[PDB]
């Protein structure tokens, strides 16, 4: 269970990190190491060199400007879950982070590492896409941007190309009131299904809705059918239930030792219905 | 050379050790520095047996490269006792029988100190929540919760001696 | 008493020269001695010693030493005094003065070399660097530099005592003046032996590891008495005994020096407990001369009266020991003169005796035990006087002895000093020794040596020796002490045997010979037996000393092995339908005695004892591991003789031991090869003591001999080839008839050499009664000839 | 660094060890290299217990600075045996009971090998003469002389295997 | 606090080990049998010194005394010390060995 | 090899058993084998077996 | 018993050695180490640095030229005792070396080290003086020469000045026939007394004699009285005896634990008589 051999570098600048990766195609980036080291322990990957981003200070920056929250790739789950700016701008973020692993892991894990790892059951890839965030990626050719949805293409599959570095994520401050929840064997456990609901109400009537499901399929599922159904309706138990059915119909979860396809769908429906009601509650009051 | 010079403070003392990048911090502390108190139960970050404090924060040493300890202040179980006496938290573990085989204990203490540092008298529920990342196969957990919430532990924590 | 039990055994391995199992690791650099031990975080101790024989310690400054990098601690006498008052040494002897030796001098030092401060550092070199930084202010005081001064001077060596006489005893006080005044003949001498050092090639050493989380202490030490050390550390350091384990690695020679409790052994334990890390003490050669123990320094004013036929009428002996500043533990200053006078009559019948033993304190390191202890001085004096008496009468040295030795028809015989002779070959030894020597040819060789300016001399020494030293022997010697020596024997499930002993080896072959004993008792190959020693975790014993290993080992292992053997016989008898008492075990076969066909292999019976519940007879105790202590019911006297031929150059006074003959009777020999090794080794040390070795203190108490350049031990050019013959008179008090002999040559061989030199110079009407016999002493003796 | 990098061949293998000038070769072999077969009995060059072969010649390692081993080929007692079997000389010592406590043995073997290298069948007198620089307090020397002059040893010496 | 348990080495004793909830029982039985053998020898010595039958000697709170008469008692350590080092206090036929081994089932 | 002795440190619940089995399955004389058990971090029966 | 601390240097040239010793007054030279290390073990000297001569090749040279044997300071007792050139030019040298210590020590000890150590009981200082050798000493200023007799001024006392290096010893090939002997507890032991006898015999009569005693006094004693007496005499027991008396009269040995003054003198006389007879025997041979 020992890591295979590799060299190590921790450059002081983003530009240098890019140069190292460009010069050595077999080199790989290491951020918090909470997802990469387990893979190394199993010898599932054989990097020639690990390039640490610990010394690239710009990647640790958190700032807000003109309605948008900017979070650097090396910002840990801990900082994101406790930072004042993040809390005031995007309160749904720290609430979602409460579900990510445990304290020890959140002390090293980063937003960028989580997004680049792209586990289909991870909270961040799901949340960023759902919040309509934008990722900024740097390479030898410059900096480019891509939407969070386009960034996350599948399980362990991102829009990232060889030699590229995720620098930061820009999150538009939401107008919708968001609530999140998920089903996990034990709090902290990788979720079988997760759901987020963002609502806007005019009195007791919904005027805007964004329902999304994660960990059910390889990418976040924006439940358009549900969104359109909730618009113009009073959100009560029966309505939330119907929206939940609309949000899960068409989904194709995979059966494994932790749950069959049917169980997954049943859970997806239950969790979605729950979060919708919770969102409507917070939105109105 | 395949070895890298790493400078870090361990249990209050500046140390210099040589390690290859392929070695995680747990192994480095145990085999290079010679502090076997830190235990390894999975090397996957799940069991928490290797939990230590890095710059005051609990982290999995099996998921931390030894080379990443550069410039950090590490605290392992060996640094807890002051003089030749168990500190308040350790003594409470003993009084409440919070350990049997003792393999998970080093990690338990690390997480526990982290909790008490932020809150001298946490509720049993808060303790069970934060301690959920540390596995124990012998005790059933209850006595660990008892030890952490013991009044002598709370008093020591308030005086900053946990 | 059950401890007196003498188990029965059929000799098979015993009596054969089995090759030593320890030799393989010792020939490949894989022996594990005290200095070879490596412990994590191990620290090193160095010592600052007193440069004065007797001085008040005005002040001590250790600030600079404590500050030197690498130094972790520096202690003076006051620091230690708070943890332990020191080594308390006493004896159940009327008038004996108890002494308490402080681990570190505190306020006053009583001999050059006494420790005044200790430093613990990252390395021995750095500890020494720091020790040189310590500032000590002394106030030299008048010191007691010798026996004369101790007895007639005003100065007192040890101020905690009343006078310098530590002990004074006289077990026989017959009126001899009229006998010496009227006897046909008289010979007298004022014999003197200088101090000598056991000088083992490996110096003393110990490593302590105290663990506060368990409160347990492990003390590794090159000792001959592990159980003793454990108990004394517990008492003198006030540490619970069960929390202490003493381990003994391979030891590079002991010879008695390592049969004492050393202040340093206690110190490392105290230091390790104080620092929470292992503390290593490995002394250098100078420290071995300065702070261990010295031995053999006694003066014997002896007189022998005899009739016209050479029959001894009386023996008078005033014996005085230069004991040093304190009593060593556990032998004390009684280790020389006191125990020596108890056996002063040796093998002879002397009707009238008057002797006194005096031990005096002097400002020198304490006198201590060294192979042969106090028996040597008197042996030299008596045998030398016996030879002189013979020459005066025109009798051969062998003939005068035949006329005074306890004869075969005499046993049992109790001499004037209360020693009862029960079984030995005294007479036969004298006769065999003469045959080996061939005096007729020697006389021819001697006469023809004069023409070449060479003085040739023949020396004879006949002895008996107390072995298997236990309670009974210690009582006889006037040093009452109850001994305890247990052994454990386990028959492993597959039929192999595991023996655990309290005996500690320092090269005398226990690892091999004890296996031979166990093998014979249980009727299995010695190769199927393993000897476990060097740990106090199990068994308890006084260790190896006073030629007791073979005897005590035979007895204890015998008893323990017998217990489990009986259980095997009971099970076998049950399966074979025969009384247990009628079952024997031989060549690995358990069968009805006299009927080999009615049996089962040893492994099969043992297998059933462990794992076949249904085969057990009613009331059976399936436990196949047992422990038992053993202590002989009476003295176990060994005997023998030595003859040496020396050649002295008339012009250069150079002395050479050209021949050496030995006759030994240690009852049943376990391993003849090993026994002869013991004889040759002892003979070499004897030549050293008599012609080369001397630890010298000058008129001011300074130790002038602290190096191998000034302290000469024998080399390949000093020891001749040696001829040995054996006689066996089995002891009925020890299994297999085994008797001891470890010290034999150092008790008697020195006498043979001194007697030889005197025979060589007899024609010049000169005598030499002081050892070592150096060219200076020979030169002086001849210059002052009549 | 007060430590010097020393390059020497030890028992046929090229070795590199770090030592201070103040440390003699005996201590370096024992404590730095970890070959405790070489023993120390006086540190004054008299006893011969630390005798080893340097470039084929016997020398007192206690009187050789560890740094003086640079560029030399050293042979300690550990290098004598081949394939977990005593060689002729060692086996002879055992058969003749040429050792007891065994502390002087490593040094005895070094000197004996040197003697046998020049003369496969030395006389007893020649052996006693050359061995006069090696002290033994246990045996009385006779059996060591016996072991060295054993015919099997002489034969092995002629075949260059002692 | 005056007792120490040594385990983890096959140098002495032999057993099947800990399994099938047998430790407390097997330990109690075997240690009990072994301690009893040496306990009896202590009582035999105490009886001799106190002029009483061994079967009437009791050891409690480190005190060796005649049952019901803690007045004619001796501290445990004193009796043991005599067992080891006071040969003259031993009763006839005494076995001074204070270390014993026993199997239990 | 110089003593032909074997020391086996193993996290086992049955030391004597292991010693006897090593001797049997490896054809090594039993008296030359010593099994040592350090502190063990839980067994629950798993460490009550002879492992290859 | 552990050496005190010090630095170490082993320069490849004599000039560098001289420079180092000159630059550091507390630095000391080390050759074979057989006399210096024991002193260090007893901490009787505290050098700041030890300057090894192992890499100064010229100091290892042995050569002959015009009736004189040149032996470098770093030539070991072993080489001197076995080298062919030495054996043919000064056969008395190897015969004397047989008495020096033992094999192991002789494998490291050097002629230069023995001479510089200057133990009054050592064989080399006594022999070189007796054979009328010349020492060549190097310093920053160059090379100077001094007779062996002037070189050895006393016990641990030589003509060597601070920073100087004994480079070689030149021994005149003797015309006299030499024999040597000494008295030591055991052969190899430091002698209580040593003596050398160089004789020239024309027929069975002595024509020239050089008798010398060592270890009796702090410096070699050239027994002129004995030399003069032997001239013209047939050397027999009585003559050798008379010469021995003349050679030892006036000598004042120091009394110590290994022998009194009187013993020393008696032994010196016995040994001298013995060596004279031996030299007479060999000379006529
Ligand atoms: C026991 C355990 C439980 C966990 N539970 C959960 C959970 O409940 N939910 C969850 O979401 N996660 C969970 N995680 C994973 C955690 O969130 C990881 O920290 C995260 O997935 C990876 O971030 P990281 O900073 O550790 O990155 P790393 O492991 O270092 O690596 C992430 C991957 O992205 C690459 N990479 C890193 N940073 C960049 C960058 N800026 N640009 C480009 N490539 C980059 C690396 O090369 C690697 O392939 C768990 C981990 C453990 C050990
Ligand atoms: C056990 C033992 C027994 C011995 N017995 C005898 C004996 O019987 N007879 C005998 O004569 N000797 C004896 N020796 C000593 C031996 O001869 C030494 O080797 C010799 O005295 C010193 O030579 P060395 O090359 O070892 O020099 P080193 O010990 O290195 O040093 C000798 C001294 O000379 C200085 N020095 C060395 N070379 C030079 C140079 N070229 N120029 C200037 N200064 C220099 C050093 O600085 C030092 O002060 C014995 C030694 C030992 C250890
Ligand atoms: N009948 C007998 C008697 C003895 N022996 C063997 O010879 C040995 C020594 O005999 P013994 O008289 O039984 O004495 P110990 O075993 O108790 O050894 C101690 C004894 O041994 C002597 N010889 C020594 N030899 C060495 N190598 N090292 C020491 O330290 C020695 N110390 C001395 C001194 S002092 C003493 S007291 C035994 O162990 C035994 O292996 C035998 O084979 N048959
Ligand atoms: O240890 Mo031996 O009796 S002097
Ligand atoms: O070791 Mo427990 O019997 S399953
Ligand atoms: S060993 Fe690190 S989490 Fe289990
Ligand atoms: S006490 Fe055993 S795993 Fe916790
Ligand atoms: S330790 Fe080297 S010769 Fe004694
Ligand atoms: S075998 Fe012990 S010193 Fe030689």
């Amino acid at each position: 269970m020992k890591f295979p051999a590799f060299s190590y570098r921790a450059p002081a600048s983003l530009q240098e990190v890019i140069q190292v990766l460009a010069d050595d195609p077999d080199a790989r980036i290491i951020a918090g190491g909470q997802s990469l080291l387990p893979l190394l322990a199993f010898r599932l990957v054989y990097p020639s060199c690990l390039v640490d981003l610990r010394n690239v200070s710009e990647l640790f920056e958190i700032s807000q400007s003109a309605g948008i929250l900017s979070v650097g790739a090396m910002v840990t789950h801990f900082r994101n879950k406790t930072d004042p700016t993040v809390a005031k701008c995007v309160p749904i973020l720290p609430k979602v982070l409460a579900h990510v692993a445990h304290q020890a892991v959140r002390n090293r894990g980063t937003l960028g590492g989580s997004l680049a790892h792209a586990d289909a059951g991870a909270e961040m890839p799901f949340l960023m896409a759902t919040l309509g965030a934008t990722m900024y990626i740097a390479s030898s050719a410059g900096v480019r941007s891509v939407s969070a949805t386009d960034f996350m293409k599948g399980h362990y599959f991102t829009d990232l190309e060889a030699g590229e570095v995720l620098v930061r994520v820009e999150i538009p401050i939401p107008a919708l009131h968001w609530e999140f929840d998920e089903y996990a064997r034990r709090k902290g456990d990788y979720a079988l299904v997760m759901a987020a609901a963002g609502l806007s109400m005019q009195g007791g009537r919904c005027v805007a809705a964004r329902i999304a499901l994660g960990a059910v399929e390889e990418r976040a599922h924006q439940a358009i059918r549900a969104n359109d159904f909730l618009v113009g309706k009073v959100i009560d138990e029966s309505t939330a239930a119907t929206a939940a059915e609309l949000a899960t119909e068409g989904l194709e979860p995979r059966s494994d030792i932790h749950g069959s396809r049917d169980l997954r769908l049943s859970l997806a429906k239950a969790i979605t219905q729950r979060v919708i009601l919770k969102a409507a509650q917070g939105a109105m009051y | 050379s395949q070895l890298m010079r790493i400078s870090a403070t361990i249990n209050g003392k500046p140390r210099v050790f040589y390690v290859e990048p392929r070695m995680h911090l747990a192994d480095a502390l145990r085999e290079v520095v010679g502090l076997t108190g830190t235990k390894i139960g999975c090397e996957q970050g799940v069991c928490g047996s290797c939990t230590i404090l890095i710059d005051g924060a609990p982290m999995r040493s099996c998921l931390t490269l030894a080379v990443q300890a550069e410039g950090c202040s590490i605290e392992t179980v060996e640094g807890l006792s002051q003089g030749e006496k168990l500190n308040a938290l350790q003594d409470s573990f003993r009084r409440h029988h919070a350990l049997q085989c003792g393999f998970c204990t080093a990690g338990m203490l690390a997480t526990a100190r982290s909790i008490l540092a932020e809150n001298p008298a946490p509720s049993r529920d808060e303790v069970r929540e934060v301690m959920s990342g540390n596995l124990c196969r012998c005790t059933g957990y209850e006595t660990i919760i008892d030890a952490i919430t013991d009044p002598a532990v709370a008093e020591a924590a308030r005086r900053g001696e946990v | 008493m059950m401890k007196h039990e003498v188990v029965a055994l059929k000799k098979k391995s015993i009596g054969t020269s089995v090759l030593r199992r320890e030799d393989t690791r010792l020939l490949t650099g894989r022996g594990r001695y005290i200095a070879d031990l490596v412990l994590s975080g191990m620290l090193h101790v160095a010592s600052l010693r007193s440069p004065f024989a007797h001085a008040r310690i005005v002040s001590i400054d250790v600030a600079d030493a404590q500050a030197l990098p690498g130094v972790e601690l520096v202690w003076c006498g006051a620091d230690v005094a708070e943890l332990s008052q020191g080594i308390v040494a006493t004896m159940q002897v009327e008038g004996f003065q108890t002494t308490i030796q402080p681990l570190l001098a505190n306020g006053v030092t009583r001999f050059v070399g006494e420790i005044v401060a200790v430093v613990v550092a990252s390395s021995r070199a750095i500890a020494e660097d720091a020790a040189q930084l310590i500032q000590v202010e002394y106030e030299e005081l008048p010191a007691v530099t010798g026996i004369e001064a101790a007895l007639e001077g005003e100065a007192r060596a040890n101020d905690t005592l009343a006078g310098n006489v530590v002990s004074r005893t006289s077990r026989a006080r017959d009126e001899l003046a009229p006998i010496f005044a009227s006897s046909a003949g008289v010979v007298r001498g004022q014999f003197s032996c200088g101090r000598v050092s056991a000088c083992p090639m490996e110096t003393r050493g110990a490593v302590a590891q105290y663990e506060w989380t368990t409160q347990q202490l492990i003390l590794w030490t090159a000792t001959q008495m592990p159980s003793f050390v454990r108990t004394m550390v517990a008492m003198f350091c006030a540490i619970p005994e069960h929390l202490i384990e003493v381990r003994v690695p391979d030891v590079g020679g002991g010879f008695g020096q390592k049969a004492h409790l050393h202040p340093e052994e206690l110190l490392v334990c105290l230091l390790s407990r104080a620092l929470g890390r292992p503390v290593r003490w490995i002394e250098d050669r100078q420290e071995n001369f300065l702070g261990a123990t010295h031995a053999k320094q006694q003066r014997n004013e002896m007189g022998l009266a005899f009739d016209g036929d050479g029959r001894f009428l009386a023996l008078e002996n005033r014996s005085i020991t230069d004991g040093g500043a304190y009593n060593n533990l556990p032998w004390t200053q009684l280790v020389e003169s006191h125990v020596g006078n108890a056996v002063i009559l040796g093998v002879y019948k002397v009707p009238a005796v008057s002797e006194e033993s005096i031990a005096v304190a002097t400002n020198k390191c304490p006198i201590g035990a060294y192979r042969g202890v106090g028996f040597t001085a008197g042996q030299i004096a008596r045998e030398t006087l016996i030879d002189r008496a013979a020459r005066q009468l025109g009798l051969s040295p062998f003939e005068i002895r035949r006329r005074n030795v306890v004869m075969p028809e005499d046993f049992p015989f109790t001499n004037r000093l209360g020693q009862t002779h029960r079984e030995g070959t005294y007479l036969q030894t004298i006769n065999l020794l003469e045959e080996m020597v061939n005096p007729e040819a020697f006389r021819q060789r001697q006469a023809e040596a004069r023409a070449r300016g060479k003085y040739l001399g023949l020396g004879v020494s006949v002895f008996n020796e107390v072995t298997g030293t236990g309670t009974r022997t210690l009582s006889f010697l006037g040093t009452p002490t109850t001994t305890h020596d247990s052994a454990t024997v386990r028959i492993d499930p597959t039929g192999k045997v595991t023996v655990t002993t309290s005996l500690a080896s320092s090269g005398q072959g226990h690892e091999t010979t004890l296996a031979q004993i166990a093998a014979d008792v249980l009727g299995v190959p010695a190769s199927d037996v393993v000897i476990q020693a060097g740990s106090t975790k199990n068994t308890y014993g006084f260790g190896a000393y006073a030629s007791r290993g073979a005897v005590i080992g035979a007895g204890s292992i015998g008893r323990a092995a017998s217990i489990v053997r009986e259980r095997v016989k009971q099970l076998a008898g049950h399966l074979l339908e025969a009384a247990s008492e009628d079952i024997v075990i031989e060549d690995g076969l358990v069968h009805v005695a006299g009927v080999p066909a009615k049996g089962m292999p040893f492994a099969e019976v043992v297998g059933a004892a462990y794992f076949a519940d249904a085969t057990h007879p009613p009331g059976f105790d399936a436990t196949l591991e047992a422990t038992a202590t053993y202590d002989p019911s009476d003295l176990v006297l060994a005997n023998g003789g030595h003859a040496a031929i020396v050649e002295i150059d008339a012009s250069t006074y150079a002395t050479r031991v050209t021949d050496f003959f030995a006759v030994e009777d240690c009852g049943t020999m376990i391993n003849p090869m090993i026994v002869e090794g013991q004889i040759r080794g002892g003979i070499a040390q004897a030549i050293g003591q008599t012609l080369l070795e001397e630890v010298i203190y000058d008129d001011f108490g300074q130790l002038v001999t602290t190096t191998l350049m000034d302290y000469l031990i024998p080399t390949t050019l000093d020891v001749p080839d040696i001829r040995i013959r054996h006689l066996e008179t089995p002891s009925p008090l020890v299994p297999g008839g085994i008797k001891g002999m470890g010290e034999s040559a150092m008790i008697s061989a020195p006498a043979a050499v001194v007697a030889a030199v005197n025979d060589a110079l007899a024609h010049l009407e000169v005598v030499i009664e002081t050892v070592p016999i150096t060219p200076e002493r020979i030169f002086r003796s001849i210059q002052e000839r009549p």
